């Protein structure tokens, strides 16, 4: 169900002078989910204001249009950490494989919350290319990132994860060794 | 709803006055707006315990699962008040992963 008048009113509001009108319009269009707003939101992803970029990234993920896969891959390189978080989660929601290698790089971001969102997104995509980076992420300095990597590994599943857990159970230490030990006990 | 106030409230979470930061967290909590989850997750690592408490409560009212692991980590906070505000938030969010974490956090303290 939609309102074509409201959708076009919010599209025009993305070209407004006020940051606050621009931010509200990107927010509103995300909740609506109309694909008519994909091209204007892709341009709002490049906006001068950080909040407007954050709302545009969140909105594009909520719509789930594949046209947004490449602009969201670029948004993973944004100066604002919360834009990088939303770009990762938006890419996790869409599920496109093109985002796997850029998310793997995002698992090594300076910001802990971006690393948290990258681990989560790779788990939702389920691509086995993420198995080795996620095992490395089990050694992360931040405990939330470790938990999200351990959860993402369980979500991927399969023979490659089990084999990586087998090696970790013997060769590993601390939390990574415990994750591997609890995995083999719940997957045999 | 009214997103117009949300950017200045997120900025108010960076204020030098912890009372202003806790006030902003309370305001974002009443709104229940998912637009503030990232900012409030960062606010869970604030130097002030009164802010961490306020951010944890606000995250509970928003109900977005992105807060689940940071709130689980806030169960081992030095400030005992922050601990039950994090536990209250996890209860409100209603994600199954919190259950295992609560029973695990009991085991780590018992040893």
């Amino acid at each position: 169900h939609t309102d074509p008048e409201k959708v076009e009113m919010y599209i025009k509001n993305l070209q407004d002078d006020s940051i606050v009108v621009r931010y509200s319009a990107a927010s509103a269009l995300g909740k609506i989910g109309d694909e008519r707003a994909v091209e204007p939101l892709i341009k709002a992803l490049k906006d001068e204001d950080g909040y407007v970029r954050q709302a545009a990234a969140l909105a594009l993920g909520q719509i789930g249009d594949e046209r947004a896969v490449e602009p969201l891959i670029k948004a993973l390189k944004d100066e604002d950490s919360t834009v990088r978080i939303r770009a990762a989660r938006a890419l996790g929601k869409i599920g496109d494989e093109r985002a796997v290698e850029p998310l793997i790089k995002a698992l090594k971001d300076e910001d802990w919350q971006v690393r948290l969102s990258a681990a989560s997104a790779l788990g939702k995509i389920g691509d086995e290319r993420a198995v080795e980076p996620l095992i490395k992420a089990l050694k992360d300095e931040d405990p939330s990132v470790r938990m999200a990597a351990a959860n993402a590994l369980g979500q991927i599943g399969g023979e490659r994860v089990r084999a990586a857990m087998e090696k970790l159970a013997e060769t590993g230490t601390g939390f990574a060794r415990k994750v591997a030990v609890n995995y083999l006990e719940t997957h045999k | 709803g009214d997103e117009r106030a949300v950017p200045a409230l997120i900025e108010a979470l960076k204020d030098s006055d912890p009372n202003v930061r806790a006030s902003a967290a309370d305001a974002l909590g009443k709104l229940g707006d998912p637009e503030a989850v990232e900012a409030l997750i960062y606010a869970l690592r604030d130097k002030d315990g009164y802010v961490r408490f306020s951010a944890a409560l606000a995250l509970g009212k928003i109900g977005d699962a992105a807060a689940v692991y940071p709130l689980i980590q806030a169960l081992e906070d030095e400030d005992s008040r922050v601990r039950w505000s994090a536990a209250y938030a996890l209860g409100q969010i209603g994600d199954p992963r919190a259950e295992e974490a609560l029973r695990r956090a009991r085991e780590d303290s018992d040893w």
